[PDB]
RNA sequence: AAAUAUGUAAGAAGUCCUUGUUACUUAAUUGAACGUGGACAUUUGAAUGAAGAGCUUUUAGUGGGCCAUUUUUGGUAAGC
RNA sequence: GGAAUACUGCCAGCUGGGACUGAGGACUGCGACGUAAGUCAAGGAUGCUGGCAUAAUGGUUAUAUGCCGCCCGUCUUGAAACACGGACCAAGGAGUCUAACGUCUAUGCGAGUGUUUGGGUGUAAAACCCAUACGCGUAAUGAAAGUGAACGUAGGUUGGGGCCUCGCAAGAGGUGCACAAUCGACCGAUCCUGAUGUCUUCGGAUGGAUUUGAGUAAGAGCAUAGCUGUUGGGACCCGAAAG
RNA sequence: GAAAUUGUUGAAAGGGAAGGGCAUUUGAUCAGA
């Protein structure tokens, strides 16, 4: 009789998509990116700043 | 015959309500409502007048008193959207209001109110008296000078 | 009935369904057939060619009379006898006492052969006959006898 | 606003009852409302349908069509269903036996059938025989053998039968209808 | 093409399971590794106005 | 003999058991999701660092607006936006990028604002306004049960499959996209961003690819 | 010699294999047309859409038009 | 060299204030929490409290204020028009009936149908009953003389609802009315061919054809009634100058 | 014993028309529980 939005009432986000609870409690909306230290070569930064 | 009554009639039989979802959950009142708290009043018969907080009831009100002895309002309850909670505390260990509750106002004067508007004004004035010119605070009306700007102003 | 009528929801609409350009007038194009030729040609020669002219002879004094000759076909031939002896004709399908049928005393006047009849002999009394008619009424095992 | 692709409110253009107010009618529509719903039987939904032709729509069948509706392979058992009337035909002279459930019989249609050794029953009595259709054989009228009929589509070169009262010689057959008075249609 | 499909539809039934055989419209480009040896990006400016005639 | 309590045990285990599918199914796109975009990240830093250049892969999604009302519309411009189903403003659609879907976005540019939508763009959409067609009946996703039933024979279980189909072109993109009912979108929520919306998006105005943007202007559309 | 516009095709009424009819056609069972029998349904052979598709009857009003962008004719031009 | 921050984007992160709405009316569903019982924000508002108990809310009406609002009808591409009719009011005032019809629909009967010209009868213009005819239909075609509709399971092919068999189903096969396309067959006309025979000029078998018909190919019509449309009628109403 | 039109009484409004729509104030009036 009335539509209920997910993206709020939790409970109707929950009753569609069960795997909100683990999204949740595992944070992956916030999920940390594992470190790299790639840099990019004396050439792309040559390019760059070429005028 | 007047109108040829009609071939049909509907059914003289109240519908049950289906169930209700909503269950009464506890208020939440703001933060700044914590028992001891000066309330200014803003609307009733003591509307500008400055009261101490004390328990908080469960018909939503709250339970102030002036003390009756410093501004003449007795203990009494409250709406709290009709009060601004000033940043102005006393110390309310000491008072006995778990005997005030909803039925305590249920509709000359009585005078197990009086004794009660005595013993808790003896245990808020002796509190009171320790924070200068607290006393005249709460003797004192409130009211908006020329210029005062409710939405800059701090209580 | 009136009270049925698009007349009656017309009323309070000013030009009564015809239109307020092109009006109800009197005779806009002519009375009756005019200008069947003229600006009527293409609804004449579509919806009825041959209408004007001339397609064959004439005939003074013509008695439709006599030219009365209704046809039956053979896959009637049976109608003409009466049904409670219909069923003890078509059984027993003997050439001898096979059942006399009158066309014309029927009202007919040529026996056409457009159906089928079952194979029982059948005395057919008719004033013209077609030559299948004739034909199939021989191989039942009957016989056509001319009257006038 | 709304850019329509098709027109709004259109009626389904099928009829959803019968125009007419035969009472009896009406109830062997409401039986086969309740059939059609609560079946699942295709018979069902077309006899449902067949309920609301009007008259054009109902073309007589005669005895002569049933039988030779029978005289397919494997349809002599069949209960022959028409939804409408069924005539007499004479020009069939070996009749079978069989049940014909119809709308309306001819007196000389039931005479025909009864005598072969069969029986005229309603479709109520169908209904109740065979609530799915079980063994049926629905039969329908030349619809488009209507004298009506051969005159619609009048136009040159069509071979329509024009509209006219009175035929013959001086009837419209003269220009337009032969080379030698102007051309032939 | 109809050739070509059912050539590819014997081939495909006597090999394994795939068929694909629905003509497909011009795919978006895939992902790809532009190199710059030998191919270092030159900078082009616009032109100033002049007449040459 | 009691026929109720055999039945709706029966019912409550095997709702569970759809509910765990969806589960591991929706953990299983996370992962997809989070792998492919640490993908296309790592992907252009290797490059840079190899001294080339990543050529990030063409889109093959773009969700469309018709940003334009229904009057005065030239008739091949107003063909293609009834058969990309723009039929009114502020109705959008996901498109698969191809050839002959880029030509229609090309006729119908300048009534439209289309570009390329992000998984939470699409899921949003999904969410809030997200209406199958059953009977055609605009039936909105309230439930994973009407996902089921009408695109389960694609193997879409849940709101999440369909987000999932939508955003990676799927071999059943077209099935899922046309259950899907075009969404109706309210006016922006903080206005167009321009002060004339009838103008390409290049030139200041709101019309044609915008195509990142396109997911701010649909998330305060939404 | 464009752009725009425009015809056709994108399959089961299809493709392949064998062989029956003929008074047509061939030097000729040569071919033509129509068939019999046999094989091939996940993408039955691009995309998108499809308040469905197809069909019929019968009738109303209308048959003074005008305007805007663009193409364009006569005219110096015109709210021509 | 190590950070920060901006910018952009993501979060099924948390949370405060404001506004509009409360449709539905036993249960049923999907969920959530809970160990389970049960509970819940989960298929649409309930709980607590106050005043009033009537002109207080509200309705009506006049007026005031804010904003808006040209005179209707008509012809017209275009009317508020410096286009026409209208000073006002009452009453009257314009698509009717009929003969014959088209389509559609309802009804009765159905290869038939129509009792009502007339007769019988009557409680007397009613109702009831009826013979022979006649009309239309059941045969067409040709100018006419005239001839006149089954090779066949009343045909073949393709599609075809429904039904039948098999199958859990999907589907496959059989039968396929209506209807559609096409190729045939049959009847009449036209053009040819011209057998037995013979009043030797009649007869016209048989076989044909880029020809033709408003035809056949297991009949649908007849009657009554209704809307709409048609024609003649004063013919929607009023109107000439004339004869 | 209608209306047009008119007298009297009562009410109300009125700076070059009047009439009308939405909303509310004010006055008058009134049904419903
Ligand atoms: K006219
Ligand atoms: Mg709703
Ligand atoms: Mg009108
Ligand atoms: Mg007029
Ligand atoms: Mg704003
Ligand atoms: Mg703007
Ligand atoms: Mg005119
Ligand atoms: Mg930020
Ligand atoms: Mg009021
Ligand atoms: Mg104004
Ligand atoms: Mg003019
Ligand atoms: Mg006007
Ligand atoms: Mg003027
Ligand atoms: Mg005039
Ligand atoms: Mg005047
Ligand atoms: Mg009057
Ligand atoms: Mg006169
Ligand atoms: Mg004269
Ligand atoms: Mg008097
Ligand atoms: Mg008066």
């Amino acid at each position: 009789v009335l539509k209920k939005n997910p993206l709020k009432n939790k409970q109707v986000l929950l009753r569609l998509n069960p795997y909100a609870k683990v999204f949740a409690a595992e944070k992956l909306g916030s999920k940390k990116a594992e470190k790299t230290g790639t840099k990019p070569a004396a050439v792309f930064t040559e390019t760059l700043k070429h005028d | 015959s007047a109108q040829k009554a009609p071939k049909w009639y509907p059914s003289e039989d109240v519908a049950a309500l289906k169930k209700t979802r909503k269950a009464a959950r506890p208020q939440k009142l703001r933060a700044s409502l914590v028992p001891g708290t000066v309330l200014i009043l803003l609307a009733g018969r003591f509307r500008g007048k400055r009261v101490v907080y004390l328990k908080h009831l469960e018909d939503n009100t709250l339970l102030i008193s002036g003390p009756f002895k410093v501004n003449g309002v007795p203990l009494r309850r409250v709406n709290a959207r009709y009060v601004i909670a000033t940043s102005t505390k006393v110390s309310v260990e000491g008072v006995n209001v778990e005997k005030f509750n909803v039925e305590y106002f249920a509709k000359e004067i009585k005078a197990e109110r009086v004794e009660d508007q005595k013993v808790v004004d003896k245990a808020l004035i002796a509190e009171i008296k320790k924070t200068p010119l607290l006393k005249q605070y709460l003797s004192a009306s409130f009211s908006l000078k020329n210029g005062d700007k409710p939405h800059m102003l701090k209580f | 009935p009136s009270r049925f009528t698009k007349t009656r929801k017309h009323r309070g609409h000013v030009s009564a369904g015809k239109g307020r350009i092109g009006k109800h007038r009197k005779h806009p194009g002519g009375r009756g057939m005019a200008g069947g030729q003229h600006h009527h040609r293409i609804n004449m020669d579509k919806y009825h060619p041959g209408y004007f002219g001339k397609v064959g002879m004439r005939y003074f004094h013509k008695q439709q009379a006599h030219f009365w000759k209704p046809v039956l076909n053979l896959d009637k031939l049976w109608t003409l006898i009466p049904e409670d002896k219909r069923d003890q004709y078509l059984k027993s399908a003997s050439k001898e006492t096979a059942p006399v049928i009158d066309t014309l005393a029927a009202g007919y006047g040529k026996i056409l052969g457009k159906g089928r009849i079952p194979n029982v002999p059948v005395i057919v009394k008719a004033r013209f006959v077609s030559k299948l008619a004739e034909e199939k009424i021989r191989a039942a095992g009957g016989v056509v006898e001319l009257i006038a | 606003g709304i850019d329509h692709t098709s027109k709004q409110h259109k009626r389904s253009g099928h009829r959803t009852a019968p125009k007419s107010d035969n009472v009896y009618l009406k109830l062997l529509v409401k039986l086969y409302t309740f059939l059609a719903r609560r079946t699942d039987a295709p018979f069902n939904k077309v006899v449902l349908k067949a309920l609301f032709l009007s008259k054009i729509n109902r073309p007589p069948v005669s005895v002569s069509r049933i039988a030779r509706a029978l005289k397919q392979e494997g349809a002599a058992n069949k209960t022959v269903v028409v939804v409408g009337t069924v005539t007499d035909d004479a020009r069939i002279f070996e009749f079978p036996k069989t049940t014909v459930a119809a709308l309306r019989f001819t007196a000389g249609a039931r005479a025909k059938i009864v005598k072969a050794g069969g029986e005229c029953i309603t479709l109520d009595q169908l209904a109740v025989r065979a609530p799915k259709g079980q063994n049926t054989l629905i039969l329908r009228g030349p619809r488009n053998s209507r004298e009506a009929v051969r005159h619609f589509g009048m136009g040159p070169h069509k071979g329509k039968a024009p509209r006219i009262l009175s035929t013959g010689r001086k009837f419209e057959r003269a220009r337009g209808r032969r080379r030698s008075k102007g051309f032939k249609v | 093409r109809v050739k070509a499909n059912a050539a590819k539809r014997a081939e495909a039934k006597a090999q394994g399971v795939a068929v694909q055989l629905k003509r497909q419209p011009a795919q978006p480009r895939e992902s790809r590794i532009v190199s710059t040896e030998g191919n270092v990006p030159q900078t082009l400016a616009p032109v100033p106005y002049e007449t040459f005639i | 003999a009691e026929q109720v309590a055999a039945e709706r045990a029966a019912r409550k285990a095997a709702n569970k058991e759809k509910r765990a599918i969806i589960l591991e199914r929706n953990a299983a796109y996370q992962k997809e999701y989070e792998t492919a975009e640490r993908n296309i990240i790592q992907a252009k830093r290797d490059a840079k660092a190899a001294g080339s250049y990543y050529v990030e892969a063409q889109h093959k999604l773009v969700f469309v607006v018709r940003i334009k009302g229904i009057n005065k519309i030239p008739p091949k411009p107003r063909k293609v936006l009834q058969l990309l189903r723009l039929t009114r403003i502020n109705s959008g659609t996901f498109v698969k990028v191809t050839k002959a879907t880029l030509e229609l976005l090309k006729l119908i540019e300048p009534y439209v604002a289309y570009g390329y939508p992000s998984y939470s763009t699409i899921r949003q959409l999904v969410y809030k306004r997200g209406f199958g067609k059953i009977n055609k009946q605009r039936v909105p996703l309230s439930d994973n049960a009407i996902i089921e039933a009408n695109l389960g024979k694609y193997g879409i279980l849940s709101i999440d499959d369909l987000i999932h189909e939508i955003i990676t072109v799927g071999p059943h993109f077209k099935q899922a996209n046309n259950f899907l009912w075009p969404f109706k979108l309210s006016n922006p929520s903080g206005g167009w961003g321009v002060p004339r919306k009838f103008k390409h998006f290049i030139q200041g105005g709101s019309f044609g690819n915008r195509e990142e943007f396109i997911n701010k202007l649909v998330k305060s559309m939404n």
